[PDB]
Parts: C-alpha cells; sequence; structure tokens
RNA sequence: ACGAAUCUCUUUGCCUUUUGGCUUAGAUCAAGUGUAGUAUCUGUUCUUUUCAGUGUAACAACUGAAAUGACCUAGGCUC
C-alpha cells in the first residue's frame, strides 16, 4: 500500500539552492540552442476422392504465433 | 469512506489478475456491478500489455538478439500460460460445436481399414496371456528403458527417488509386478493427472 | 484427495432413476471417456465408473 | 489369478501357492456360512495369512 | 477418441483398446491451470507412438487406395521389402511408384506420360482456371541451391 | 457495499459448467456402431 | 391517563489492520527399521424368570434344563 506519492514541493523548498547542489549532469549540458519558428483407373481407387476482433488472445495473429513457436 | 474500503478494493484487483493468469473466471457474488466493470476493464488492459510484450520478446529470442537469462526464462513462463489458454479454448469449442468428422466420413474410414485387414488376414493381438513364457523378456526391456533416465543423475528430488524405488521393487519381485499390470489393464479406467 | 474425495462440493449421493438413464446414454456415445462423462453428470469420475 | 477376493492392502505380496493353502479368504461366500465354528475357521486362516505375508503392524498383532 | 476406440477394436483385445482410450482422457496440469484433455493424442504416453502409426496407416490407405497399397506391400503371405515389387508389370501399373511416410511427412514419386500428364492438368485448369498466369507465384522451391 | 477479499492464492497472517452434449457426438457413435455390426456380420 | 426525565434490556442504523505491493502460482526443497511389551479415547453389544454344576475374597462370568390361571386389600400358614 503506497497510498500516496511524494509531493514535489517538499524537495523544492529545501535550502541547498534554487538550483541543485552544483552537480553538473551530462544531459543538462548545452545543446539544440536555436529555437525554430514556423512561417483414369488410378483416379478412382480411393475412398474420399472427388474480421478484426478486439481481443489479443482470440485473434488470428496470436494463433499463428502459437502455431509457429510451440511447434 | 476512503481509507478502509481502499485496501479491500486493491486486493480484488490482484486477485482478478491471478485469475486471468490461471484461466479461471473471476466471480465475486456480492460485488456491485460498476466496481466489477472497472476492474474488468483494467485487467484487460494489463493483459493486453502482457501478451504483446511476450510476442515482442519471443521474436528477439528467435532472431538471435541478445536477451538476458532472466528474461529468456520469464518469456517461456508467459508462453506456457498463453499456450494452455489456446489449448483450453480449443477443447471448449469441440464440446460446443461438436466433432469435425461427419458420420459419413467416419463410416468410410472404418470400412477402409476392415477391407485392408480382411485382405491381410490379420490375426489380432490378444491380451497378455496366462501362460506366456515371454512375459519376463518384455519386463526386462520396459524396466531398463525406465531405468536409463537415472544413469546420469546425481541429485534426485522426492519424486525421482519414489520412481526408482518402484523399479527396484519390480526387479525384486517380478511376478507380483506382472499381476499388478494385468489388474490395471482389466479394471483401471480413471487415471491421475 | 481434495479433488476426488474431500471437497464438500462433490456429489457422492445415490443416483436417481433419471441419472442412470443419463449414464447409460453417455457411456454409449463416448465409450470410455470417463472424465468427459463425469463433467456432464457433475459427479466424480470413479463413482460414475 | 489377480483380483479374486483378498485383502489387497495389508499383504506385502500374494503368491500363486497362497491360493491353495489359505483359499477361504480367496473364496467368495460372504454370508450363510456354517454356524460360528466356521467363522472361527476363517479367522485362523486370517491370522496365518497376516503372520506370513502381512506387514510388520499386521504381523505383530 | 470415439473413432480411435472403434479402429483399435479391430486389431487388439477390447480390454487393451479400452485402457488405451481411457488413458488419453486425463487432466492436464500446469501449476494452477487445469483442464481435461477431451480430444487429441497425448504424446507423452509410452504407447503413444503405436497409436500414431496405426492412425497414420489409415491416411496411407486413403492416399494410395486398396489396389495400389496391395501392390507396394506385396501379398500377405510373401510381402515385399521396402521399394521391392514382384514384377515390373506391377511396378508400372500405376503412376505412383514409390511411397514412404516418416511419422508426419509423406513422400510420393509419380511418373507420368504426356497422355496421363495432360489429362490431370486439364482437369485442374478446368476447375481452377488461371488466365492471368499467376501459378508461378507462391510455388515453393528450394532456396539453398 | 464491497465484499471482503478472500484469496485462494495468499493467506494473511491474521484472521486465518452447464452445457449438454452436442448432437454431432450422438450421431457419430450411432454411425460407427452400425458400421461395426454390419462389418462383423 | 398524560407532559416528562434517568438507570436496565431488545430490535434498526453505525462499525472496527473485513491481506503492505510487484514477477518466472518469483523459485526450489521435505516422513528409517526391527524385537518385546504398557497406557489412553470412541463406536458397538448386555433380549431373562428359578435351579444345578463350575467359578470368585465375595461377586460376576461361563455350562445345562424348564411356569402359567383364579382372587382380596406392597402384602397371602391362599388354591
Amino acid at each position: 500500500t503506497s497510498h500516496r506519492p511524494q509531493l514535489e514541493a517538499r524537495s523544492g523548498a529545501k535550502a541547498a539552492a534554487y538550483t541543485p547542489t552544483g552537480i553538473e549532469h551530462a544531459r543538462l549540458l548545452p545543446g539544440h540552442t536555436t529555437l525554430k519558428y514556423r512561417k483414369r483407373s488410378w483416379r478412382k481407387g480411393t475412398a474420399f476422392g472427388r474480421g478484426y476482433i478486439n481481443d489479443m488472445t482470440k485473434s488470428e495473429y496470436h494463433q499463428e504465433f502459437l502455431h509457429k513457436h510451440v511447434r | 469512506i476512503r481509507q478502509k474500503k481502499a485496501r479491500t478494493i486493491l486486493q480484488h484487483l490482484s486477485e482478478a489478475w491471478r485469475c486471468w493468469k490461471a484461466n479461471i473466471p473471476w466471480d465475486v457474488p456480492g460485488m456491485p456491478a460498476p466496481i466489477k466493470k472497472i476492474i474488468e476493464r483494467y485487467i484487460k488492459s494489463k493483459a493486453d500489455a502482457w501478451v504483446s510484450a511476450a510476442h515482442y520478446n519471443r521474436e528477439r529470442i528467435k532472431r538471435g538478439a541478445h536477451v538476458e537469462k532472466t528474461m529468456v526464462k520469464k518469456n517461456l513462463g508467459r508462453l506456457t500460460r498463453l499456450w494452455i489458454k489456446n489449448e483450453q479454448e480449443r477443447q471448449r469449442q469441440i464440446q460446443k460445436n461438436g466433432p469435425e468428422i461427419t458420420p459419413e466420413e467416419a463410416t468410410t474410414i472404418f470400412s477402409v481399414m476392415v477391407e485392408w485387414l480382411e485382405s491381410r488376414s490379420f490375426s489380432p493381438i490378444p491380451f497378455p496371456p496366462l501362460t506366456y513364457k515371454n512375459d519376463t523378456k518384455i519386463l526386462v526391456l520396459a524396466l531398463e528403458d525406465l531405468k536409463d533416465v537415472y544413469a546420469s543423475k546425481v541429485r534426485l528430488n522426492a519424486s525421482e527417488r519414489e520412481e526408482l524405488a518402484l523399479i527396484e521393487e519390480a526387479y525384486d519381485n517380478p511376478h507380483d509386478t506382472l499381476n499388478r499390470i494385468k489388474k490395471y489393464l482389466l479394471t483401471q479406467r480413471v487415471f491421475k493427472p | 484427495r481434495w479433488n476426488e474425495y474431500l471437497n464438500p462440493k462433490l456429489n457422492f449421493t445415490e443416483f436417481s432413476k433419471e441419472e442412470d438413464a443419463q449414464l447409460l446414454d453417455l457411456a454409449r456415445e463416448l465409450p470410455n471417456q470417463w472424465r468427459t462423462i463425469a463433467d456432464m453428470m457433475a459427479r466424480p469420475a470413479q463413482v460414475c465408473v | 489369478a489377480l483380483v479374486n477376493v483378498e485383502g489387497i492392502h495389508d499383504l506385502m505380496f500374494f503368491k500363486p501357492s497362497d491360493h491353495k493353502y489359505f483359499a477361504d479368504v480367496i473364496s467368495k461366500k460372504p454370508i450363510d456360512e456354517l454356524n460360528k465354528d466356521e467363522k472361527k475357521e476363517r479367522t485362523l486362516s486370517m491370522l496365518l495369512l497376516k503372520i506370513k505375508n502381512g506387514n510388520t503392524a499386521s504381523r505383530r498383532t | 477418441f470415439t473413432l480411435l476406440n472403434r479402429l483399435l477394436r479391430l486389431i487388439v483385445d477390447p480390454n487393451i483398446a479400452d485402457y488405451i482410450t481411457a488413458k488419453n482422457n486425463v487432466v492436464i496440469n500446469f501449476k494452477d491451470m487445469s483442464h481435461v484433455n477431451k480430444y487429441g493424442l497425448i504424446r507423452g504416453l509410452k504407447f503413444a507412438s503405436f497409436i500414431f502409426q496405426y492412425y497414420g496407416l489409415v491416411i496411407d490407405l486413403l492416399l494410395l487406395g486398396q489396389e495400389r497399397a496391395t501392390d507396394l506391400a506385396g501379398p500377405a503371405n510373401n510381402p515385399n521389402e521396402f521399394m521391392q515389387f514382384k514384377s515390373k508389370e506391377v511396378e508400372k501399373a500405376h503412376p505412383i511408384r514409390l511411397y514412404t511416410r516418416y511419422l508426419d511427412r509423406i513422400y510420393m514419386l509419380f511418373h507420368f506420360e504426356e497422355d496421363e500428364g495432360e489429362e490431370l492438368t486439364d482437369e485442374y485448369l478446368a476447375e481452377n482456371p488461371d488466365p492471368n498466369f499467376e501459378n508461378s507465384i507462391g510455388y515453393n522451391n528450394r532456396k539453398c541451391w | 457495499k464491497i465484499p471482503a477479499a478472500v484469496s485462494n492464492w495468499k493467506n494473511p497472517n491474521g484472521y486465518t459448467e452447464n452445457n449438454t452434449i452436442n448432437d454431432g457426438f450422438m450421431k457419430l457413435s450411432e454411425a460407427l456402431e452400425n458400421a461395426d455390426k454390419k462389418a462383423r456380420q
């Protein structure tokens, strides 16, 4: 039971600085500094001769999956 | 109220997710219908993520991409439960829709075999007989086949030690073992899972 | 033992006369399939046998 | 040869020669025996079968 | 399982055919999932391979016919070895010359003539016409050579 | 009113099928029993 | 009779940690024997009137055989 997150401001009112301690992070280094503005005897011999659904697991894509990777 | 009911509600959610994974229907008898439809909507959303992540990670394992050993192992567990759910849905539909074979196809299949066996004048296999001198030859081969699994193994759990004790009993008193087999072939029709 | 004997939801009572006509009917349509028949009788499989 | 009629739970084995000697336990005449004394004659062959073939608890009592 | 039990009665004692049928109707368990196997062969049975070859015997006899399967098997008193015929007149009697089935895969050798070869194609292109000439697309062949 | 959650999988420290046979199953076994009796005669 | 308080009691309504979470149910693993003998629950059975023998410390238990009708107020020199 987490039951509540941490409100940000209890970090933000801490008196290290307005800034952090003075740690310089690599992702906070400068970059992208310029903003961009928009302007027949053999045949007779035998006996038997002559949708998109909204569910993952009941789909056609899923049963072709389980037919290939469970062999 | 906000505090007392809340822990109870999240216990039904975790329980509704253990039921989806076990492929068991989740029915709480006196639960209100709008609380039931929120838990069902959110269990289906989690299940949608769970399935598509299993497909995504199974295709990485196929194409040779490097996957962790813990994540290869978690993938086989998901794809076992997904495989059984397709297998239970296949069984439920054959009960519901009936057999795919028609009665005219089953008659034709049955007579092709009778015509062949008449043509071969086949003498059909009897029951394992009362006076059969070869009975002990068949037992040696079957018991050795079962025994060779244990030729290598070092550490056995309780099921493997129980398995070897029955085979050593069948060597030590082969005539009582052979009578147990005949009693089962005549009478035993319900089996263990 | 829980699934086959000791679950109190199981049905071990005497069969009525309409259960026996249901049992002889099913045992002829599904010759030896005793776990499928017991699902339909809603009784344990060993009792049906 | 197999089933017949016997105690298939207390004996460590039952032999083919055990069919001959005991044979009252193998027989199936459940009621209408012959007035007590043969109820006594069966229990003696029950005692001798449990001593010879029975497990340790059945033998010992 | 109803069809198995009937076909198995023709070759074995009915107490064996009842046991073998009833043994496939079992509960399957994986941790907390359960169902009854109501349909299909469980291959982890020790006699599962016996059922599987007798069941595949049916399909061989439906593919060959009674007439041609007798040619390949030989007479019942004096049978053939594998790929052995009693004569060449028996060998050339039918366009199917060789048959084998390794478990689930089948192998058939056919030898035709222009007469017998065209008759078959004529009947096929009558009932499956192809004026667009697209039969070459999706014809499986061996990509390793 | 919310019922109390009681799980089959986990226990807290404190406070410790309807459908009938399809007729295709009925009609398959009648056909296979006629072909069996007709063949054995 | 009633306005009416206060103590006792029931019914109705209220109501309490009526699971700390998550994943590959996270995973796996589990009971020696033999020979003599005691103690301790439970179910089950005692349908009998005299006498004789056996038996006992006395009983009991066991083995044998055979008793009913009349009247008066527990009882009968009753038949």
